[PDB]
RNA sequence: GCCAGAACGCGAUGAUACCUCCAGCACGUUGUAGACGUAUAAGAAUAGGCUCCGGCCUCGUAUCUUAGCAGGCGAUUCCUCCGUUGGCCUUGAAGUGGCCAGCGGUAAUUCGCGUAUUGUAAUUUUAACACGCGCUGGAUCAAAUCCUUUGCAGACGACUUAG
RNA sequence: CAUCGGUUUUGGCGGGGGGAUAAAGGUCCGGGGAACGUAGCUCCUCCGGGAGUGUUAUAGCCCCGGGCGUAAUGCCCUCGC
């Protein structure tokens, strides 16, 4: 039998907004990986898929487990934090959940 | 401090198991029925168990006291019920001290002295809602004034915009607890004697 | 004995101290400059320990137990990498410990998805002989 | 900022009574050549009386370090305006190169005196060709006999992203 | 997560790959070339005929008889695989898999399955 | 990063800790400080204790019962303070952020045998200059009304005089466990095939 | 001005055992053994030469060289106090009142009590309790002189102004009420 | 020392009827400030430390674990690793870990058979708690309140009593 | 997903021009100097140094000029991918 794990993708967390301290824009959200602490290595997820991933309290479609969709648009700041945008704005109840960066369509 | 184990003797009398109930005249008297087989089962090694757990431990140890009330001239059955803490040596003399005291009645004369000095406790004489001259006795007003003599004419300033704390305000006054101090005994006298 | 006292003897910042720069190169100190800047040179033939002649910041480097022995204050370039060469420091350096761990890291970074696998599959059968030897050990104890 | 030295020559345009006007050299350390000809203008106008309007800028050229790998001693000389006066001081840096020395100054002297580059005007810069030429304690101490010293604690350098450490960092680097 | 051997580009980001039947289980099979990593261990392909992989790279091989084989009105059993593509699939992995066991390694490391663990960062990592 | 982070709080600044446990609590990480008797405060012991002291002139006048400060007193509750003024407490985002956070004295179970992690960034012996003055919360809080000060130092020596049986325990398995690597009979290949690969 | 070095050399008698563990300096001599605590300074010891200890400061700003040669004479008064010991004298002053005083070591602690009686006029008692390691004695020599002996100089200092610092007076004037114990001489044993 | 006691702070103890409680198993959730290896215990100094006493110390860029239908069925082969049940000992800071018995499963090495068709990506629906339903094996047969009464108390509640 | 269009962001590559046609720098050939004075030598200690003489010696350093050399690097400005 098999004693490994089975993740396919890297770890990230859901930090805020885009904001300028008064206003927020929920249209971008910053999201920081795991690992990730520069620029030069945020340029590598660069497009890369990124899925928040929740439960409710329904079952549609045979299941309960739902999924928002996004990518990495560009990074933000100095410190490997990027900027993402999803399908519909992330939830404001989500700040500091966890989100899978999927290594979707690569470069290399 | 955290209160570890308790330890209880058997054969508790009914003036302590009257404490346990507020409706001990229609109830099972069902009060510490199961634990008495902790005493009695296993050679009492439950409660051998505890009392190695109190010395091993515990560094205050306290016994469950208990007065006779049906002694006295009192229409109360309830006994009432304290914690008194054994002072003294080491925490294993402590336990020894209070083990062998388990249901052995305990006299003032050996707590106290003839010539001591000690601490009075106990509840004031309560006077229910009164006003604010018996609660603070503050100055009575003058005969003149129009609503009400027993006041105080100024509870607080335009600023601070509040009635502080430590304005003279009607409300209770006795029955509260309260600790005097540094009472002499000048006598301990025996219940049997004809000439005490 | 007379005086028993302990130890913190640091390593000098001396003309001749070989000092390890940002990136793993190397550079003797031909001059001081100020207590937190000095004048180095780096003349190695390897291009990963050779260092431009120039003026770099203490704050920036590790100091080396390796030291040029008696290297002229201010000397050039070519009289610094003749005691270079005389003092042996490239060939002390390779069996410098510090030397040992960088090759180390480089080794681990370059793997491949093959070569980390390959890693798994020695390391397991080697864990396999060191837990035979390690229970015999504890029950012959 | 960071400064290199300019020698900008400037001159009166003629005029029919002046057909051939004098010409006036000056060693300016400016951080770019807009502002080593307004310097130039500046310490003009108050010494020789010449105006931007009237006159010309004849050349703005920039002077190199010929020796940049040599470590050499400084002497410098300049004027400020404090808060309440204007005073004449003397210090000395230990660099590479003159532009070197005067980028230290003005740090120096916007640390010590709170003078700032408007106060300051750099009378002379010269390098001081021996040591009993130094006449300064802060530089008499780092050209001794032998000098060779420790670095006592010496904090680690830690990445800042790496916010949790495992064991204790030691200050013996 | 399996890893699988490149046949041939085909066309748009369509790859052909096989990861052979009996090493890993992964079928002839088409796959968007955005949804792969491309690593830097190459299995030679002497012995494997082109001719057989074209014909097969030629579209509607795969898609043949989807929409004939759609049944779904109920002991489930699993959908019997054309005993074409069987065949065809059988006569490619007899040169690949003798060519992949010359390699110490590489017909258990095809058998596995790839997985992050703590501390591997893919951005640094190299293939 | 990981699940629960376990911070020694032996040797820290009270300030710099706290600025980065907040952000750290705030990005949805859990932590665990303890030993917060023996944080540190910059500057000498007596400009600290009178920090505290205008501190505890301050407070509700018409009714001391309500409306705060709330003057707490023990160590781990001075750190709790500063760590609250860094959030936005009156949030339910902020007050989720603040139940992540676990502040104790000592090193109370089961945090007794978990690993304790540092920070650099905080840590007293390398922000400051050698010379300067130092106090620690420990000590401001006994003189300012905390009562657990020996009860605390007690429960320490247990647990340092428990621990430290275990580290000879430790120091047996590392020296078994050096022995059975030096004994172990290991293919050659291996040996610099792994020595190639780095490990 | 940061110094690039400063340095203080301290010359150790043949018949004296010095050690320094981390900056706790003990010293072992034959009159016994006395153990001072230096962790508040940032300093460097080190051997120079066949029984010299030398003290250096790598980088100080004029306030830290000044604890230099501070350390330099507390670690110099240990040796002396280990070999030829700390003695002070102290003499009676009065005017009109005896003082009578009486010394004995207590049982339980150790130290010398000094119990000082009549003071001007006073009915009051002054118990001073010397330090650790500090013997009193009263003088045959001289009439009205006290004895502190001891090989620390920081307990035989403090232990003579504890006594003159109970001795003082109150709302009289001290110009003209010059009554107490003042300290004479500071010599050594030997 | 003394007064109050958080009515959303906590501990010990006694008895707990029922639509009950304890343990195990099984299934499910209109539950989750948000699992995916969610692995890692000396103490202390920092102008000094660790040690297997041989030596070592910027560096957790480390160590363990890490392959197999989300991980099958057999074979060859090695006594490693993991989980669980029972017994003994031990841990009180908000009680947890250690030796031994049995049972169960296991690539250090090498293979054979099965995967396909989810059709070119669509969370990888699987963990841990909490709760509910049910079954099995045991255990128990209680109080408080209203009411009448008391006056050490009371505006009314409340409180001290007694039935 | 592939191939395009518009805007934009972030990297990398090749080639030109300019300044003292960078200044430096390496090697070689010349001239002139000194010390934080290298060898040698003269003194006291001589475990360890200090003092003097001594201008390259059994280390070197500073200044000026000239070949290799139309050297390289660096900064700025540019033509493209
Ligand atoms: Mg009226
Ligand atoms: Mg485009
Ligand atoms: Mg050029």
């Amino acid at each position: 039998p098999t004693e490994a794990g089975h993740r396919l993708y890297v770890k990230g967390r859901h930090l805020s907004y885009q904001r300028g301290r008064h206003t927020t824009h929920p249209k971008t959200s910053l999201i920081k990986i795991e690992g990730v602490d520069d620029t030069a290595a945020a340029n590598f997820y660069l497009g890369k898929r990124v899925a928040y991933v929740y439960r409710g309290q329904k079952e549609v479609r045979g299941t309960k487990i739902r999924v928002i969709w996004g990518k990495v648009t560009r990074p933000h700041g100095n410190s490997g934090v990027v900027r993402a945008k999803f399908a519909a704005p992330l939830p404001s109840r989500s700040f500091g959940a966890s989100v899978r960066i999927m290594l979707y369509p690569s470069s290399i | 401090l955290r209160s570890l184990t308790t330890v209880w003797a058997e054969h508790l009398s009914d003036e302590v198991k009257r404490r346990f109930y507020k409706n001990w005249y229609k109830s099972k008297k069902k009060a510490f029925t199961k634990y008495v087989k902790k005493h009695s089962d296993n050679n009492g090694a439950a409660i051998t168990r505890e009392l190695e757990r109190i010395k091993k431990y515990c560094t205050v140890v306290r016994v469950l006291a208990h007065t006779q009330i049906r002694k006295t001239p009192l229409k109360q059955k309830k006994a009432h019920l304290m914690e008194i803490q054994i002072n003294g040596g080491s925490v294993a003399d402590k336990v020894e001290f209070g083990h062998g005291l388990f249901e052995k009645p305990v006299s003032i004369d050996s707590i106290f002295e003839k010539d001591e000095v000690i601490d009075v406790i106990a509840v004031t004489k309560g006077h229910g809602f009164t006003g604010v001259t018996a609660r603070w006795g503050t100055k009575k007003l003058p005969r003149k004034t129009h609503k009400g003599l027993r006041k105080v004419a100024c509870i607080g300033a335009w600023h601070p915009s509040h009635v502080q704390w430590t304005v003279a305000r009607a409300g209770q006054a006795g029955y509260h607890h309260r600790t005097s101090v540094n009472h002499k005994i000048y006598r301990i006298g025996k219940g049997d004697a004809e000439d005490s | 004995a007379d005086i028993q006292i302990g130890s913190s003897a640091w390593r000098l910042v001396e003309v001749g101290r070989v000092l390890k720069l940002e990136g793993g190169s190397l550079a003797t100190i031909v001059e001081i400059v100020d207590h937190k800047r000095v004048l180095v040179d780096g003349p190695s033939s390897d291009p990963k320990l050779a260092a431009p002649r120039g003026v770099v910041s203490l704050s920036r480097t590790l100091l080396t137990p390796l030291v040029v022995e008696k290297l002229p204050r201010g000397a050039r370039t070519g009289a610094v990498k003749k005691a270079w060469e005389a003092a042996g420091i490239d060939a002390k350096w390779k069996e410098s410990n510090w030397a040992k761990k960088q090759l180390q890291q480089e080794r681990r970074k370059a793997l491949t998805d093959f070569d980390r696998f390959k890693v798994m599959r020695l390391k397991k059968q080697r864990r396999f002989e060191e837990r035979k030897a390690l229970a015999k050990i504890k029950a012959s104890a | 900022g960071r400064l290199q030295e300019y020698q900008v020559i400037g001159r009166h345009l003629p005029t029919e009574s002046n057909p051939t006007p004098a010409l006036y050299r000056m060693r300016i350390f400016a951080p770019n050549a807009v502002v080593a000809k307004s310097r130039f203008w500046y310490f003009l106008r108050g010494l020789r009386k010449v105006k931007k309007a009237t006159g010309e800028i004849v050349t703005c050229n920039v002077i190199t370090e010929k020796h940049p790998l040599k470590v050499k001693n400084f002497g410098v000389w300049i004027r400020y305006d404090s808060r309440s006066g204007t005073h004449n001081m003397y210090k000395e840096y230990r660099e590479l190169s003159r532009t070197a020395a005067v980028e230290a100054l003005y740090s120096d002297m916007a640390a010590r005196h709170r003078a700032r580059f408007r106060s300051i005007h750099i009378l002379k810069v010269v390098e001081l060709e021996k040591t009993e030429d130094i006449k300064r304690p802060y530089l008499k101490q780092l050209v001794t006999k032998k000098l060779s010293f420790p670095l006592p604690h010496r904090v680690p350098k830690i990445s800042n992203k790496k916010i949790f450490s495992a064991k204790r960092p030691a200050t013996f680097a | 997560g399996k890893r699988v051997v490149l046949l041939k580009a085909l066309d748009q980001g369509v790859l052909l790959v096989t990861g052979p039947f009996k090493i890993n289980g992964v079928p002839l099979r088409r796959v968007n070339a955005r949804y792969v990593i491309a690593t830097s261990q190459k299995v030679d392909l002497a012995g494997i005929d082109e001719a057989k992989i074209n014909e097969i790279a030629q579209p509607k091989y795969f898609t043949a008889e989807k929409s004939k084989e759609k049944a779904g009105e109920e002991k489930p059993q699993k959908k019997e695989v054309s005993s074409s593509r069987v065949a065809d699939q059988k006569a490619i992995d007899k040169a690949l898999i003798a060519n992949i066991k010359k390699v110490e390694f590489l017909a258990s490391y095809l058998a596995s399955s790839f997985t992050l663990r703590k501390g591997d960062k893919p951005h640094e990592m190299k293939w | 990063f990981e699940s629960v982070v376990v911070i020694d709080g032996k040797g820290h600044l009270l300030g710099r800790l706290a600025s980065i446990v907040a952000k750290q609590l705030l990005n949805g990480q859990k932590i665990v400080v303890v030993r917060c008797e023996a944080l540190n405060i910059s500057g000498e012991f007596f400009r600290a204790k009178l920090k505290y002291h205008s501190y505890l002139r301050k407070m509700t006048r018409y009714n001391p019962t309500r409306g705060g400060p709330f003057h707490f007193r023990a160590p781990s509750r001075i750190f709790y303070k500063a760590v609250r003024g860094m959030i936005p407490h009156k949030t339910a985002r902020g007050a989720a952020a603040l139940e992540r956070l676990k502040v104790f004295e000592g090193v109370p179970p089961p945090y007794d045998k978990k690993k304790k992690m540092v920070v650099p960034q905080a840590l007293r012996v390398l922000r400051l200059q050698p010379g300067r003055k130092f106090c620690t919360v420990g000590r401001l809080s006994s003189e300012v009304g905390w009562k657990y000060e020996d009860v605390v130092s007690r429960l320490e020596e247990r647990r340092k005089a428990k621990g430290a049986a275990y580290y000879e325990r430790k120091k047996v398995a590392a020296r078994q466990l050096s022995e059975a690597k030096k004994s172990a009979k290991v293919n050659d290949k291996t040996a610099e095939a792994l020595k190639e690969f780095g490990y | 001005m940061r110094y690039i070095h400063s340095e203080e050399t301290l010359e150790v008698p043949e018949n004296v055992k010095v050690s320094i563990k981390s900056r706790i300096v003990t010293v072992e001599g034959p009159r016994g053994k006395l153990v001072k605590d230096l962790s508040h300074i940032a300093v460097n010891f080190s051997v120079i030469k066949k029984g010299v200890i030398g003290l250096e400061i790598h980088h100080g700003n004029r306030k830290n060289v000044a604890a230099l040669r501070t350390v330099r004479t507390i670690i110099n008064n240990l040796i002396i106090g280990v070999t030829k010991g700390f003695k002070y004298k102290m003499r009676y002053v009065y005017a009109h009142f005896p003082i009578n005083v009486n010394v004995e070591k207590n049982a339980e602690t150790g130290n010398f009590e000094v119990e000082i009686r009549n003071f001007i006029g006073e009915k009051i008692v002054r118990r001073v309790v010397m330090q650790p390691g500090v013997d009193v004695e009263i003088s045959k020599a001289q009439k009205d002189e006290l004895v502190l002996s001891g090989n620390s100089l920081e307990g035989v200092s403090q232990s003579a102004a504890d006594i003159q610092q109970i001795c003082r007076v109150r709302n009289k004037d001290i110009r003209k009420f010059l009554d107490g114990i003042y300290v004479s001489e500071k010599g050594n044993i030997v």
